[PDB]
């Protein structure tokens, strides 16, 4: 690892100073450095580790959507043959995509999830390993993809199980969790309904749970609680 | 697209 | 090069799939490539080479400042110091940026420049070397900042002196590189009076030509002349 | 900063 001979503090700090510069490939290798030190990981800094690499990988699939449309358009009745640089390029961008994802998963397997035990960890490292596994899903279309849409869902649903029994229904761990999953069965599974009921379960317990929390908690859980509604709102 | 955290 | 195997023409439309998809650095490396294989480039191939390494760029010097103004702010009386991490990494960005310009210098250098006989081309790529010039003149502070300036101007110098020989006021090469030679005279060569008068200058010598273009030529050199007034309105 | 293109 070319972060071997830097600092574990050092690379937190540069993690910090990259996203204030908006370096976000770069924050994701520093953090990627400080994993490999070994030591579990602080709530911040698993939120400097995942904030990273939600930047990476949201711009590779909004680069991959971009070539995909233009692929699908290619390939309509009437469209003038281009040769095959089209699809050659998605698949670049898509193997740089992969090649993300499986870093991530590969932190998460070597050797994070295994040394997580408090709830807000191992939630939050299963909640990632699902959403990657989601991430890989957009773009499957061979032999494997029953299996990784399996492996986001088996994630997705041992994160719930923690979440439902060792976290309060406000925990914005445990909302985002569930958002995450109900788009889940939207958009990989085909299961609408099951997408609709999750979302809305989630935000009346929450609702119902507000009561408990402090000003600034409350902020915190209304605002993943909106995120819910606008999804309900998408799509009723 | 829908909203994700 | 990594591009050696690919097409001329495909590495032509990839840069265009990868301008649309916003995935710049790609974009520059096939362009890149493009240049490479050694013929001049049409008008068109000259703007995605530009497009493509001014956004690079673009970002690059962006990042700089951020981590610029926290190193400078490091350095104030009463910060607590915090180690060596905000000085590498300020200079980490810093080298990539130069080895992005240096980049664009050489192809410049071998061999657009010495090919470019029209003036619409080689008062472009004479604007180019002066951009990246300047670029690297932004982040010199060691025994060759003067050259470096010394060599920005010279580029510019010759643009301007082609472009008032060889083309009407109103080409929006010709704008654009007065537009930048005034920046370079206020924020490099500490001549905010050149800036101002070339500036005025330029947009009152362009007014005065408006009247012999249609309406899409208009549009092209006024919004050029907006860029112009919008500078004077900044620097009086 | 002021306008470049
Ligand atoms: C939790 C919430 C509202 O939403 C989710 C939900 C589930 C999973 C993920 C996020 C969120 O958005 N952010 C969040 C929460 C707690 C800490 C930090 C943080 C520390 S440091 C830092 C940085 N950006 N430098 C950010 C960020
Ligand atoms: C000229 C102008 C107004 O300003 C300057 C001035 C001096 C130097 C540079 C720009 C400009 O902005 N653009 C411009 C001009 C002519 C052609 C193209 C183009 C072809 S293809 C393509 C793409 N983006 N795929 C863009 C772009
Ligand atoms: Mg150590
Ligand atoms: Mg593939
Ligand atoms: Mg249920
Ligand atoms: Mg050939
Ligand atoms: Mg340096
Ligand atoms: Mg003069």
């Amino acid at each position: 690892g070319a972060m071997g001979s830097m600092e574990r503090a050092s690379l937190i700090q540069k993690a910090k100073l990259a996203e204030q510069a908006e370096r976000y490939e770069d924050m994701a290798a520093f953090m990627k450095g400080a994993v490999e030190k070994g030591e579990e990981l602080s709530c911040e800094e698993r939120n400097l580790l995942s904030v990273a690499y939600k930047n990476v990988v949201g711009g590779q699939r909004a680069a991959w959507r971009v070539l995909s449309s233009i692929e699908q358009k290619s390939n309509e009745e009437g469209s003038e043959e281009k040769g095959p640089e089209v699809r050659e390029y998605r698949e670049k961008v898509e193997t740089e995509l992969q090649g993300v994802c499986d870093t991530v998963l590969g932190l998460l397997d070597s050797h994070l999830i295994k040394e997580a035990g408090d709830a807000e960890s191992r939630v939050f490292y299963l909640k990632m390993k699902g959403d990657y596994y989601r991430y890989l899903a957009e773009v499957a279309t061979g032999d494997d993809k029953k299996r990784i849409i399996d492996s986001a869902r088996s994630a997705y649903q041992e994160a719930m199980d923690i979440s439902k029994k060792e976290m309060p229904p406000t925990n914005p761990i445990r909302l985002g969790l569930a958002l995450n999953f109900s788009v889940f069965h939207y958009e990989i599974a085909n299961s609408p309904e099951e997408a609709i009921s999750l979302a809305k379960t989630t935000f009346d317990e929450a609702m119902a749970d507000l009561h408990t929390l402090s000003e600034d908690s409350y902020k915190d859980s209304t605002l993943i609680m909106q995120l819910l509604r606008d999804n309900l709102t998408l799509w009723t | 697209f829908p909203a994700t955290v």
